[PDB]
């Protein structure tokens, strides 16, 4: 029925260890370029 | 070594968008080898003789 | 004058609490839809309210943005929130179904 | 219609973007051999003729 | 002279951003900055050179298009300011380096 079976499973292992690197990396490359937003400080300063 | 390393890359390799590049691309090629390696190997330890890999030895010639 | 008037006060001032936009620094006015009724009330504010109005709504959408909320010394309490708006847009409505009444004749 | 851009100034300025345009090269390539597996290339490559 | 006489600290540059917003003002002022090497410096002549060759922009200059400095060609072609200036300000062991220029709220972006 599925002869692909064990080739699949084993992309999938790569897949899985390979999303394990990026995902924390691509998180860490947003994180970085919203941390001068993340961190922006407003102040109010009307008059009177 | 352990703190002035992540400097001795950047003056080396990362300043330059070219050199930048040229690592990645340079970089990639080994890391390719590496891992289709060590994740075969995983893959193979993982069943030991389930695979046609393994009983090879069986039928001869 | 009244226990049960105090009573659809103390419904109203659960809902206040529960919309949670105090939680946030914003008053009811600030979270009004903008239509063109809207649209123009605000234009109609004076110099102070609109910067007041523009800050709030810039730190509420900042907080918005870190998933945060103000310290709860720094919500905006039911009863010191005033509708700064109210007037300027009953004004603003008025004056539109003025025109449409004299559209219908 | 290019004689505009022949004098001193210009020379200059390609003398400076020459190393850049070197290394431009360098990264084309050896990605063009990378994303093929040119084969006849990587044979002299230690570690990578994977055989 | 004996007591308590102390020697100047070193001054941590951060790069970062101070944005000031006021649409009641009519003209935008922008200045940035890399951190300078400051005072006793060698480099200081150099970069000064570089400074020179950016040079500065006002729009009561004579003759605009023609002007040797590319960002002020452009700036007074383009009408993409009012002014700018380079600089290089020196303190002990560090400085202030970059340029500061002013001009309309649709230009900020193409000056910079």
């Amino acid at each position: 029925a599925e002869p692909e079976h064990d080739h699949r499973k084993r992309m999938g292992l790569k897949m899985l260890l390979m999303m394990g690197l990026l995902l924390p990396l691509v998180y860490a490359m947003k994180r970085h370029k919203w941390s001068v937003l993340k961190s922006r400080k407003l102040a109010y300063r009307p008059p009177k | 070594v352990a703190p002035t390393l992540t400097a001795r890359l950047y003056s080396l390799l990362f300043r330059r968008t070219s050199t930048f590049a040229l690592t990645i691309v340079v970089g990639a090629l080994f890391f390719e080898r590496a891992f289709d390696q060590g994740a075969d190997a995983i893959y193979e330890h993982i069943n030991e003789g389930k695979l046609w890999k393994h009983i090879k030895h069986k039928y001869e010639n | 004058v009244s226990a049960s008037s105090r009573w659809l006060e103390g419904i109203r001032k659960w809902y206040y609490n529960a919309a949670g936009f105090n939680k946030l620094g914003l008053m009811r006015d600030d979270t009004i839809h903008e239509n063109d009724d809207v649209k123009e009330a605000i234009r109609r504010l004076p110099e102070n309210l609109y910067d007041d109005r523009v800050f709030r709504i810039k730190r509420a959408l900042d907080l918005s943005m870190r998933q945060q909320i103000l310290p709860k010394e720094q919500w905006t309490k039911y009863e010191e929130d005033k509708s700064y708006l109210e007037p300027y847009l009953k004004e603003v409505i008025r004056e539109r179904k003025e025109r449409e009444e004299w559209a219908k004749k | 219609m290019l004689t505009r851009f022949l004098g001193p100034r210009y020379r200059q300025l390609a003398r400076n973007w020459v190393p850049t345009a070197s290394l431009w090269g360098a990264v084309g390539a050896v990605g063009l051999v990378w994303a093929t597996d040119w084969r006849l290339i990587l044979d002299w490559v230690p570690y990578i003729n994977g055989k | 002279d004996e007591d308590a006489v102390p020697t100047l600290s070193p001054c941590r540059f951060t790069g970062s951003q101070i944005c000031h917003r006021e649409d009641g003002l009519p003209l935008a002022h922008v200045a940035i900055a890399v951190e300078g090497p400051g005072w006793a410096h060698p480099d200081n002549v150099a970069l000064q050179v570089a400074n020179a060759i950016i040079g500065h922009y006002d729009c009561t200059y004579g003759g605009g298009a023609h002007l040797s400095s590319p960002l002020a060609s452009i700036a007074a072609t383009n009408k993409l300011c009012q002014s700018f200036q380079t600089f290089n300000i020196c303190y002990a062991d560090t400085g202030l380096l970059g340029a500061h220029f002013v001009c309309d709220h649709m230009s900020i972006d193409d000056m910079m």
